[PDB]
RNA sequence: GCAGUGGUGGCCGAGUGGUUAAGGCGUCGGACUUGAAAUCCGAUUCGCUCUGCGAGCGUGGGUUCGAAUCCCACCCACUGCGC
């Protein structure tokens, strides 16, 4: 994996990783939740709601501010569309089905991704109003969450969590669509550069891609309890592979004897706000609590805009 | 507000066997020895005097007075087994000096255990709260037949406003100073004139009834707090 | 559930008032009367299956002792005379009469639960008896201009701010399916953040719950009709067990379940945060489509796990309803408090009140906060005890809890944009323009014509 | 999702095929002591026709006269893997 660049201080070590972090500001249920819930299930609690919020709200600004449209999406799909959108391997492996009366076959969504494609399915686009840049808010649902040491359990991996995506349809033609990569991979480095988390960008090997991406890259953060780096954003260029399945067209009118061209489809995470708290908790720990970054505290209340304060012993 | 009024009777028909599973799993540990008797009645101070204890529970107030003064003889009434057999597997237990029994004073007489008018002086120590307000004059027309036409009663029992009236909670409560407590068996707190027209209502008359007055102090916990104990003396009228 | 005491008249129990609260819910009695029998011959059995089992331990002491020594009108003494053998043949008859005296148990148990799950919690004498409820519901108060006319229905506005993909999302999700976008994610999320921040100053623990609860713990919350044909199943690799939440009043009550909570700190106070799944969706109309009646939603509830002691749960409601009424007073929406009839309130109601916020643009009042006292009916069956420790004779008691909705936000932007709407576009509340981008804090424009036009 | 170890009462923690589920800790009430207490005595899972008997040691089952102890399945943890 080609790391292309640093940014922060990727080395330094602090005492407790999140695991600890998220029990000590008592903000996590871990127990009752997987009594509620099984495996993993979890509620969040307290000083934790209010930073996931003010997470999901900084995001949202931040890409509005850029040109990207808030969008709330169904958190099921029909199985007809899912497919266009998804893979063989993530249904057995990673998608849940819902069951309504008379036994319908929806399935949970993994991303937001996933609707935000077929929101334009069947159409000519014009060219004019191309870049169209899309900020999908939902829950996403997953079934893997296997485990590999302590450091990856809490609210680390879990089955369903809130996620910010960026979803771009882009013209075919003039490198356009690597141009927008680059600014979407750029958009997700200034948000985590404001924040301050330190992170360093990877180019994904050609063995570990999807199908449908052409090149990806991960914003990989450095946690400094756990002593590792931890995914936090991926952004992928799919082309028009995706496209011409779902067949959203290019150009609105038709050439006699001329094929037509299907637009660039982008998709790069912006905020997964569990992994995302846990960079937080990490990287902003204090002796007395958690510092609050300094570009969230406009979204807290009252009584959290400076410090998160420890309430309970670390286990 | 009160008790249910079914709980009431539940209780009220099961006061033998509350008391007995409270010596059941309190033993004989839960109450002291009470050595001030002799001193508190003018009676009870250094001939052959015999004695009817009604409610003797396990011992705690005659066993003082009885090796103190070794020329009594004593009646012993109490309606729970346990208590009786406690009694008995005391040490100090002697038959020439006592003669235990058990005997519900509310139901049971007192004439199938000792001869009439024979008994010199009958102690009612903290037996009285524990029998329901409406069958009390039961029990003073039980003992009124074996005292001797000149005898006494003697009698200390909770008053109005002592503090353990005060800590019951409201579920607690069964009427006017009437209370249960969590082992089922209950506690009456009586008033001068409550215990006065009772006793004159029976055939016997007012000697001495007046409220004593004490505290209890924890100084670990630092609490000291009020008690009030009615303590009265009744005579049958010689003639 | 009810207390089973209630219904032992041998016991301090009472059936005909249960009888009573039965016809006043307009439900059958006369289940009250197959409860009682069923219940009096489940006694008989219990005595009779726990004699039995007495006998087979004193047989399995008697054989055990045997053993260690080297060797149905039984009596320890009368065992104690016997080969190890033929006490064996014994156990045999023992095991037999055991096992059919725990087929009638297990009958006799699941009898009386299936008619005790069918009774209704008992009634505040608040309530107004009767079963219409267009026509008894009671009107407590009212805020606001509650006659005003404005042009536009919610069904009209969302898409005129271009906020509300219909078409799109029933191609994506079925029936029902939307997609909201671009001005009203804002919205939605500000009447998030002002709800939350309302409810955390008042003292609720904000709470986000888990959006998949388990069969067995979903049994104990919820009730049959809604476990029937309400609920969404889920199912994973494998099989499955699991049902999409309707309310997030489900996770926050199996929370605390099966615990013994300190009469100190009883008042707990959740505003549980969540999307709800709910499958049934009925159109009355062209006002209750558009967000109105949907699939999915986010909702804003309140929670609180109450003293059974000193009326101080019926004042927790009242504190409740109140909350939710504020709440809605400051957002400057109009409402009547209404209370809920007896042949409404589901089982475990005692007294349910409901705000119903006056809609200008469909001329209608449509309910938007639901609050309720459930008193101990669902603690019981929970096993959430009001101590700490359980007395010597009497015995436990169990919380009360009361749930009432905050904020749910479909329905709350559409009352918004009702009530806000001008010529020009939707003006915003003010208690809200903390919470939007610069840019969306005087006015949303308009910026397609209405579809109705 | 595998392939290992585990799961005791409000909590900790013993438990050895014949417990009274020990010892603590926490909580809750009762106190009548004249030698009062800088404490003592108790209770503290569910059920029944309650001074007793029955059930309960993650949940269900099996073997045994008898299981909290042995076996199996499932669930949930922790340690290693797959992902
Ligand atoms: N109606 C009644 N008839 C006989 N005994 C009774 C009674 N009501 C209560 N008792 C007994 O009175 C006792 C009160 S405890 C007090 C015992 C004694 N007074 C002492 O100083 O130690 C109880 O043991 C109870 O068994
Ligand atoms: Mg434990
Ligand atoms: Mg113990
Ligand atoms: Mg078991």
């Amino acid at each position: 994996n080609k790391v292309e660049r640093i940014w922060g201080d990727c080395t330094v070590r602090k005492k407790y990783s999140h695991v600890d972090l998220v029990v000590m500001v008592d903000g996590f249920e871990g127990e009752k939740g997987a009594v509620v819930a099984g495996s993993r299930g979890y509620f969040l609690k307290g000083v934790l709601v209010f930073l996931e919020q003010a997470l999901i709200q900084y995001a949202l600004r931040t890409l509005g501010s850029r040109g990207y449209i808030p969008i709330y999406t169904p958190f099921f799909m029909r199985k007809e569309v899912m497919q266009e959108v998804a893979q063989l391997s993530q249904f057995d492996e990673e998608l849940y089905k819902v069951i309504g009366k008379g036994s319908d076959e929806k399935y949970l969504i993994a991303t937001s991704e996933q609707p935000i494609a077929a929101l334009h399915r069947d159409e000519w686009l014009r060219p004019e109003d191309l870049p169209i840049k899309y900020a999908g808010l939902s829950t996403c649902f997953r079934q893997e969450v296997g485990s590999h040491g302590r450091d990856t359990r809490g609210i680390f991996r879990v089955h369903q969590f809130e996620k910010i995506e960026q979803f771009v349809y882009s013209s075919p033609h003039d490198n356009k669509s690597w141009e927008m990569f680059e600014e979407m991979i750029t958009t997700a480095e200034e948000f985590y550069q404001s924040l301050g988390i330190p992170y360093h960008i990877v180019n994904i090997v050609s063995g570990s891609l999807n199908h449908a991406a052409s090149k990806k890259l991960d914003l990989e953060a450095w946690f400094p309890g756990s002593g590792a780096f931890r995914e936090l954003v991926s952004c992928s260029n799919c082309t028009d592979y995706q496209a011409r399945r779902l067949r959203i067209r290019y150009g609105q009118t038709k050439k006699m004897m001329d094929k037509v061209e299907f637009v660039h489809m982008l998709n790069a995470t912006m905020c997964a706000t569990t992994r995302t708290i846990c960079a937080i908790l990490e990287n902003y720990q204090t002796e007395k609590g958690i510092t609050v970054p300094e570009k969230l505290k406009e979204f807290m209340p009252p009584g959290l805009q400076e410090l998160i304060p420890f309430v309970k012993p670390a286990p | 507000t009160l008790v249910s009024d079914f709980k009431q009777q539940k209780l009220e028909q099961e006061a033998q066997k509350n008391w007995d599973l409270f010596y059941k799993r309190n033993s004989t540990n839960f109450f002291k020895d009470r050595h001030w008797t002799t001193r508190e009645f003018e009676e009870l101070r250094s001939q052959k005097l015999t004695m009817l204890e009604a409610g003797c529970g396990v011992g705690n107030c005659l066993f003082p007075l009885l090796e103190e003064d070794p020329n009594i003889f004593a009646y012993a009434c109490d309606f729970s087994p346990r208590a009786i057999e406690y009694v008995k597997q005391n040490p100090l237990y002697d038959t020439e000096r006592c003669k235990v029994f058990q005997c519900d004073l509310t139901k049971d007489d007192l004439l199938d255990h000792v001869p009439p008018e024979s008994v010199d002086v009958v102690m009612l120590i903290f037996v009285l709260s524990a029998v329901h307000p409406d069958k009390m004059h039961l029990v003073l027309q039980n003992i009124y037949k074996v005292l001797k036409p000149g005898k006494s009663v003697l009698f200390r029992d909770y008053g109005l406003y002592d503090h353990a009236m005060l800590r019951f909670k409201a579920s607690s409560k069964l009427g006017e100073n009437f209370y249960v407590r969590q082992d089922g068996t209950r506690s009456y707190f009586f008033t001068d004139d409550f215990l006065a027209q009772l006793f004159m209502d029976t055939g016997y008359e007012e000697v001495v009834n007046e409220y004593v007055f004490r505290e209890t102090v924890n100084k670990k916990e630092g609490l000291c707090v009020p008690r009030v104990f009615l303590q009265s003396k009744f005579l049958k009228p010689p003639k | 559930v009810l207390d089973l005491d209630l219904f032992r008249v041998d016991k301090g129990g009472d059936p005909a008032l249960i009888r009573e609260t039965q016809e006043k819910r307009f439900k059958d009695p006369g289940l009250v009367d197959q409860l009682v029998k069923a219940d009096s011959e489940w006694r008989r059995c219990r005595f009779r299956a726990d004699n039995l089992n007495k006998l087979k331990n004193l047989c399995s002491k008697t054989i055990g002792e045997k053993m260690k020594k080297k060797e149905d009108d039984l009596t320890a003494d009368a065992l104690a005379n016997l080969k190890v053998s033929q006490i064996k043949k014994v156990r045999l008859l023992i095991d037999e009469a055991i096992l059919k005296c725990d087929a009638e148990r297990i009958k006799l148990e699941a009898e009386r639960f299936e008619n005790l799950r069918e009774i209704g919690n008992l009634l505040h004498p608040s309530v107004p008896i009767s079963n219409d409820e267009d026509v008894d519901n009671k009107v407590e108060r009212i805020w606001g201009d509650c006659t005003v006319r404005k042009k536009y229905s919610h069904v009209d506005l969302v898409v005129m701010v271009d906020g509300f993909e219909g078409e799109k999302g029933a191609v994506v999700a079925g029936s029902r399916g939307y997609f909201l976008k671009g001005v009203l994610v804002f919205l939605e999320q500000a009447l998030i953040q002002y709800a939350l921040r309302t409810l955390g100053s008042r003292g609720y623990i904000p709470i986000y719950t888990p959006f998949f609860m388990r069969k067995e713990v979903m049994q104990e919350v919820a009730q049959l009709s809604q476990f029937d044909e309400e609920l969404y199943k889920v199912i994973g690799k494998g099989s499955d067990e699991k049902y999409l939440i309707a309310t997030s009043e489900q996770p926050i009550a199996a929370l605390h379940r099966d615990e013994w909570l300190r009469p100190e700190d009883l008042p707990i106070k959740y505003a549980g945060l969540s999307t709800c799944f709910r499958q049934e969706v009925g159109s009355h109309g062209r006002d209750t489509r558009g967000i109105f009646r949907v699939h999915q939603f986010e909702k804003i509830e309140q929670f609180v796990y109450s003293s059974p002691h000193d009326n101080k749960s019926w004042e927790m409601f009242e504190e409740m309803i109140t909350t939710a009424e504020e709440f809605y007073q400051s957002l400057g929406i109009p409402y009547h408090i209404v209370n809920i009839v007896s042949g409404s309130l589901n089982h475990a109601a005692s007294k349910k009140l409901d705000l119903e916020a006056w809609f200008p643009g469909s001329g209608a009042f449509r309910e938007l906060v639901s609050c309720s006292n459930c008193t101990d009916y669902q603690a019981r069956r929970l096993r959430i005890r009001y101590g700490q420790t359980k007395k010597m004779m009497d015995k436990v008691e169990f919380v009360h809890m009361l749930n009432a909705t905050m904020c749910a936000t479909t329905r709350t932007i559409c009352a918004i944009l009702e009530n806000y709407q001008t010529e020009k576009g939707i003006t915003v509340p003010e208690k809200l323009k903390e919470f939007m981008p610069p840019g969306l804090q005087e006015l949303i424009p308009f910026v397609k014509p209405a579809p109705i036009e």
